[PDB]
RNA sequence: UGAGGUAGUAGGUUGUAU
DNA sequence: ATACAACCTACTACCT
């Protein structure tokens, strides 16, 4: 009732799996060794027993690998013995699948038999197999693809699936813990265009309708602008930051979204100034800016044994990060990783085409662990204390150096 | 420290009602739903191009292997998979002379050069379609690599060798929409990558380890273009219609416009997945604005609802509008003025701009595909790219990017939206791969828009995707 | 709905258009590939569609 | 343009309020 | 018309 398939176990599996599944889905009962995930030690006895007592046809995958394989030859000898015993002239059917193995090199037990040509087309070979099987009255049941689907799921799809295991992922978000109690709008009036540059001030501040909005005191700007030296504390509007972050502010004087945008602007400016304070090299991208270390800054560019500066062939590659504060869903700092290429130890390659090509050439061989370790080391270098680092706001804002972790209930097994 | 939720991998449907996750494996074991009898191919190009195409067609039939058959499944041959004939004997040749190509190739203006080459190919296409008695299912345009190199919008022709979009592919497919001819454009280096080498004596494109993947992609695209259905979704609900809206800039006119194209997917009463376009790109005269007018929004929704009713018999119960932009109040009010009471309108925004990256702590691989991070009742992250255990490799390159899926307008379950998107990611007929990142609605609306905004003289374009992809 | 118009010209035009629109729509807006379109025409249409 | 992915280079719009 | 934030598209370049 069964149909035995014999092949080279680790070499001709691509064709054998296809043929076995195709024949099983067509109603035929197929015995192939790769259909069992649990081969016993005494499997040869079972193979001989199934050849002697079960199989009605013996299909042999003829290839260069299987031409002189010892186990295949032993199976061929047993099949020949059963063929002589059973008085079946067409018990052994060779399926020629290899173009390299010429028809003049087949082994002695096969050189006399009529083979099925799978070299030019597998569909034609399967059509010939089915035509011979119906012509020779090989037993078969009704066609059912469910059997093929189930066997494919069980055998070739058992070690490749998800499992219910807990996993912890490290992100690039920097949750902000501490904020200044109040945000102040100082009514500086004109103040000589209120230092129209604004961006060159010592503290992050913005210009509202007729106020200077910042988290710092009024007298902190006396150095750049002396008009505040006489300005009194009466002309200011103090608002609570925590109330705004909770979506509580209202009224037509100011909108909650505008307040959040102003806070984002202040945080971005403060991050830029603090990152400048660290005395690192700055790269101006198309729509953002990144901060990278030079070749001679560290001893020796191996902070936390992770490496930060290296050489590809003749240039120097440097890891860099770009930060941007955000208030959705919670106040965090988006951190994005980048790589920059310098011809010398501390220089820059002016052309962007070479930089982009080298970046894409380098990124092909880094992967998750390298990216995570380099990002974590670069972000821990900037830490101003054990588990935080500060941005100037008197007041200041502290940001954790440990990115928020994520929990997952499923994962894989490598 | 936040938690994640896993979304099960969707199963696509194949012949004999057999479900599977991998399109390639399902095609290999069971086969396509349709029964094509054979593909009759028309080849256009120089004699070298015809020889290249014939050699590749002969090579396709024999089994093709990859470096790893676990990560990338092998190709057992065209007929063994699709059970239909695509042979080199059914080839119809329309020769294009190399001298004719060179007459138009070296020109000062890239617009004139691309127009002349595109017209040179299309004239032969239409002449063979009208004045020849043989039937051709798909026309295969073999293009020399010089034509590809020197017909790009920003390509420059070296000084020593010296409307409509200045792009060969988009202008080629846009000027063939009046005659409804499915076309497959190939480059000579794609099918003969061995014969084109660089200065170091090695091929520019290395397909040695991915030969079977190339065969899979090409064969699946050719089978779809000839009118066959390789697979379909299996778990999609009844009464819900998916819409995908994409805006594109039109530089053909003096005044810039934002043409909005759509893609529509749903289920018919015969359990077949109806996936097609929604065209007549509704323009906007304001530059930099990607929001539809009330009249154009009404027209779009009315056309979509009328098509659904004609194909089914009644208005859809639910409508989902996937868009890369955020709908505003006026456009949504215009949309709601067309829908009946029984139809629920949901407007979802799908973006890939939010920079959130999750690094696995103790491995060289990436986060599992299907993981989600529900931000709140209207916003979530979906990881459509990542490590797939079935192929033991990641779809991404270095670290996958997440999709920030937000239910901008209407009331719906966010988990259901994520499941619908992750099921849509399995319907890409332009490629034979595991599920890609973006949903098929947005991707195919983008593909439609890139062609409909090439040539202006498109009154009523066809809805089938074989004329665009 | 069109076969019983008094004028032969308008009847034939409307009814030909009814038969033609479906063919064109299935040519452009459907993913099947059709070699020959076999238009089966009843006897009532045929008899009353001559000059 | 076999197809996806990852980046980079440019431009634009919108709410405020100088 | 300047400064900013929050969204938008177009056009390449490299890997497998
Ligand atoms: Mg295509």
């Amino acid at each position: 009732n069964k149909i035995f398939i014999s092949h080279a176990t680790p070499d001709d599996n691509d064709f054998t799996r296809w043929l076995a599944l195709k024949l099983i889905g067509l109603g035929y009962e197929v015995w192939c060794d790769i259909l069992f995930l649990d081969k016993g030690v005494d499997f040869w006895s079972n193979i001989e027993k199934v050849i002697r007592e079960d199989t009605c046809k013996f299909l042999l995958v003829s290839s260069s690998y299987s031409n002189q394989r010892e186990g295949v030859l032993k199976e061929l000898a047993v099949a020949a013995k059963v063929k002589k015993q059973l008085k079946d002239d067409k018990f052994i059917i060779p399926l020629a699948i290899d173009e390299q193995l010429s028809y003049d090199d087949i082994n002695i037990d096969i050189v006399r038999l009529n083979a099925i040509d799978f070299k030019m087309s597998w569909a034609r070979g399967l059509k010939d197999i089915l035509e011979a099987f119906e012509k020779q009255k090989v037993p078969k049941e009704v066609a059912d693809a469910s059997k093929s689907n189930l066997l494919y799921q069980q055998i070739f799809l058992h070690d490749k699936s998800v499992i219910e295991k807990e996993e912890i992922y490290d992100s690039n978000w920097l949750s902000i813990l501490s904020f200044p109690e109040e945000l102040r709008f100082h009514e500086y009036n004109w103040m000589l265009p209120k230092r129209f540059d604004v961006r060159e001030l010592t503290f992050p501040a913005v210009r509202y309708k007729n106020y200077l909005c910042t988290f710092a005191w009024a007298y902190d700007f006396t150095y750049h602008l002396p008009k505040t030296e006489t300005y009194h504390k009466s002309k200011t509007i103090r608002i609570p930051t925590e109330e705004i972050l909770s979506g509580s502010y209202d009224s037509n004087f100011i909108r909650n979204a505008e307040c959040k945008r102003l806070i984002v602007q202040l945080l971005n400016k403060a991050f830029e100034l603090r990152m400048k304070d660290k005395e690192v090299q700055e790269y101006e991208m198309s729509n953002k800016t990144a901060y990278w270390l030079e070749k001679g800054k560290l001893e020796k560019d191996k902070f936390e044994k992770t490496m930060l500066v290296g050489k590809q062939k003749d240039k120097n590659w440097h890891f860099a990060i770009s930060g941007a504060s955000k208030l959705y869903p919670f106040p965090v700092l988006m951190i994005s990783s980048h790589i920059f290429f310098t011809a010398d130890g501390k220089k820059l390659i002016d052309s962007s085409s070479v930089q982009h090509s080298s970046r894409r050439r380098q990124g092909k061989n880094w992967w998750n662990n390298t990216w995570r370790t380099k990002l974590l080391a670069f972000i821990k270098y900037l830490s101003d204390d054990d588990t935080s680092f500060y941005l100037e706001m008197e007041e200041k804002v502290f940001v954790s150096n440990e990115p928020v972790k994520f929990k997952g209930n499923v994962s894989y097994n490598i | 420290m936040k938690e994640l939720i896993y979304i099960e991998e969707p199963k696509i449907l194949f012949a004999h009602g057999q479900k599977c996750t991998d399109a390639r494996d399902g095609l290999a074991l069971f086969g396509p739903l349709n029964n094509l009898y054979g593909i009759k191919s028309g080849v256009i190009g120089t004699k070298q191009g015809l020889k290249i195409f014939r050699d590749y067609l002969d090579h396709i039939q024999k089994p093709i292997y990859n470096s790893n058959s676990i990560t990338r499944p092998m190709f057992p041959g065209f007929e063994a998979v699709f059970d239909c004939k695509w042979e080199s004997t059914g080839i119809t040749f329309k020769e294009v002379t190399n001298e004719d190509i060179g007459k138009f190739l070296y020109n000062s203006s890239t617009h004139k050069r691309t127009y002349d080459l595109v017209s040179l190919f299309i004239d032969k296409i239409i002449s063979a379609n009208k004045n020849e008695d043989e039937n051709v299912d798909v026309w295969f345009v073999i293009v020399p690599d010089e034509i590809y190199k020197y017909c790009r919008p920003n390509s420059v022709l070296p000084k020593e060798m010296v409307n409509y979009d200045a792009q060969f592919h988009d202008q080629f497919k846009a000027r063939l929409l009046k005659h409804t001819i499915p076309t497959q454009i190939f480059r000579e280096s794609t099918l003969a990558w061995r014969d084109f080498k660089n200065a170091f004596g090695l091929p520019i494109r290395d397909f040695s380890k991915i030969e079977g993947h190339l065969a899979w992609t090409i064969s699946t695209a050719a089978f779809y273009k000839a009118g066959g259905k390789p697979w379909k979704l299996s778990d999609v609900r009844n009464g819900v219609c998916y819409l995908g809206l994409v805006y594109k800039k039109v530089e053909k006119s003096k005044n810039p416009r934002n043409a909005c194209c759509a893609a529509q997917m749903f289920l018919d009463n015969g359990d077949g997945t109806v996936f097609k376009g929604e065209v007549g790109p509704w323009y906007n005269p304001k530059n930099g604005q990607y929001h539809l007018e009330p009249k154009e929004a009404k027209a779009l929704l009315s056309q979509s609802l009328q098509s659904y009713k004609e194909q089914i018999g009644e208005y859809p119960k639910e409508v989902f509008i996937h868009a890369k932009t955020r709908f505003n109040h006026q456009e949504w009010d215009a949309f709601l003025e067309v829908t009946p009471k029984e139809t629920n309108l949901v407007g979802v925004t799908i973006s890939k701009t939010k920079p959130l990256k999750l690094y696995k702590t103790e491995g060289d691989y990436t986060i599992l595909r299907g993981n989600a991070y529900v931000v709140n009742e209207r916003s979530a992250f979906l990881w459509t790219v990542g490590y797939v255990p079935k192929i033991q490799t990641a779809l991404s390159m270095e670290v996958p990017n997440p999709l920030f899926i937000e239910i901008n307008k209407g009331e719906a379950d966010i988990k259901q939206v994520l499941k619908d998107i992750l099921s849509l990611t399995k319907l890409n007929y332009n490629a034979c791969i595991f599920a890609d990142g973006e949903p098929v609605t947005l991707r195919f609306a983008d593909k439609i828009g890139e062609i409909l905004t090439a040539s202006t003289d498109i009154k009523t374009p066809p809805l089938a995707f074989k004329y665009y992809i």
